[PDB]
């Protein structure tokens, strides 16, 4: 909730190294790392509404760390484990920013409009599952 | 907006807006919503084995089926060979 | 019980599908079977020709 | 996460000597050794706006290490053990910049 404090508000690309318990819709508890390639977005630096805007939220990376968290899960608890081991990327990808812009891709750009942080994407890292019953148990399924 | 209600949820109260709301787990306390639920997804894995596995046994079927098939063929072709010969065999015997 | 009608509904479900698959499996083997002998009694026709 | 720490950002062609650990559609979990062949690309570079992008991101190694085994996994967790021994480096390089010219 409050581990880092700063005075400079870090406007550069970057990620966040999050980690997040989520659960599918057969109730498969499974944990996964998350990347949050993100940055700022401020289309008239020296405006001083906008400028000030940036300081809006106090924890804007918890705040978006949280919610990219919820969006995915609950876009995640509506689908089997298989499809979320198939398609893993592709979902979570589709959750993030849930749209139809090009079944179809939604767009290239998770914005939030109360402080001009935009998720440029989103990274999965690893499909944990921590109970040991998700493990060695598929380990069955690959002998 | 079955369907969206909108993106705002207002206290004329004091001005409070909710801009939104997000869940984060759905943990049910009691230990039994915890591992008799843990028995499903041992089943939703085991739906899965025994499907992958069953489908691996009807391709291998249809591979065994398809290889007698043309083992069919070429011990039919090479007995009409035979026979082709046998042929001048029986016309010298 | 309310989720034992669950996990048995998803089993079942499964089950069914399982047996679909299976059926249908089976389905494209009586296909190909028939298909086999039936190129085999081609060649089985030159065979008993020469024979 | 934070291991090195230099004054110069490297521009030259290297690699990094990777290993990412992914998961395939049949759940068998292994780990991969990569390099990633990669170089900075600066078609003006006297520009400072093109120049100081290059310092945009502070952890480039880590961001496209990160990013480049992100993809790698989501690709390969579609396709089966015998897919990703079969074609290992043909579906990994397909994956890496996924398109069609």
């Amino acid at each position: 909730p409050h581990a880092r404090r700063a005075l400079c508000l870090l406007l550069g690309p970057d990620f966040f190294t999050d980690v997040i318990t989520i659960e599918t819709a057969d109730h498969a508890r499974l944990q996964l790392q998350l990347a949050y390639n993100w940055h700022f977005e401020l289309k008239n630096r020296n405006d001083p509404a906008e400028a000030a805007k940036l300081f809006s939220v106090p924890d804007f990376v918890g705040d978006a760390c949280k919610a990219i968290a919820s969006r995915v899960r609950g876009a995640v608890a509506s689908v089997t484990f298989d499809d979320f081991h198939k398609n893993s990327a592709r979902i979570i990808r589709m959750a993030v920013f849930g749209f139809e812009m090009s079944l179809p891709k939604a767009r290239d750009q998770a914005v939030f409009p109360q402080n001009g942080l935009v998720v440029s994407s989103v990274d999965v890292q690893s499909v944990e599952p921590v109970d040991q019953r998700t493990r060695d148990a598929l380990q069955r399924s690959v002998q | 907006s079955l369907p969206k209600a909108r993106d705002q949820a207002v206290f004329p109260q004091n001005g409070l807006v909710v801009s939104s709301v997000d869940v984060q787990s759905v943990e049910p306390v009691d230990q039994r919503t915890r591992d008799a639920l843990q028995r499903s997804v041992q089943l939703a894995i085991e739906i899965t084995t025994n499907s992958q596995e069953a489908a691996a046994k009807h391709e291998a079927q249809r591979l065994e089926q398809e290889a007698r098939g043309r083992l069919e063929r070429q011990k039919i072709l090479d007995q009409s060979e035979a026979e082709k010969a046998r042929k001048e065999l029986l016309e010298l015997e």
